[PDB]
């Protein structure tokens, strides 16, 4: 049973670059970087799908 | 070990003594809220060459928030080039054009 | 000590249990160059007084 990708998603190609390590709050965290908009989202949650 | 500021002025001309220099780019920085400690540190003998010629690259760690950590050297573009040998010639680089 | 997320829903009405809250303004911050550690931490019960 192949669960089809939901209605509205942004398909990003995985790179060895878009995941960067930067400071957020008081600690060091692994951060995503959205290719089309160029953003942070340091939290493991709250990142755009 | 360290040279004395008197043995560097009244020693035989032929002698070869070695010094010791510091690097400190990966030095641990102070904390946030802290009572400051007293005292400061001196440098009396500097070079004028400049030294450090055999230095391929440096500081292999990525910075807390910014990209390049200040004085950081990347590998030379020639330490990574295999050129085919000629029949008489032996080692030559790539065409580049 | 900490209250359980089940004893705060199926306990007698009369009971008075105490919680424990954090302050963290004098918390020690991270270093300069460091490999980031994994994991994050949760808050489930907040006050509303204040």
């Amino acid at each position: 049973f192949v669960p089809d990708v939901p209605e509205g998603y942004v398909a990003v190609q995985y790179a060895h670059r878009l995941f960067s390590s930067s400071l957020a709050n008081k600690r060091n965290r692994v951060t995503y970087t959205h290719p089309p908009t160029g953003m942070a989202y340091p939290s493991p949650t709250g990142r755009p799908h | 070990q360290h040279v004395d500021a008197e043995s560097i002025m009244t020693a035989p001309k032929g002698k070869l003594f070695h010094l010791q220099f510091m690097d400190g780019l990966l030095r641990p920085e102070p904390s946030a809220f802290d009572p400051p400690a007293s005292g400061e540190d001196m440098r009396l003998i500097y070079p004028l060459q400049p030294i450090s010629v055999a230095r391929s690259m440096r500081a292999i760690v990525n910075h807390n928030e910014v990209d390049r950590p200040r004085g950081a050297v990347a590998p030379s573009s020639y330490e990574m080039d295999t050129g085919t040998l000629s029949r008489n010639g032996d080692l030559l680089y790539s065409p580049v054009a």
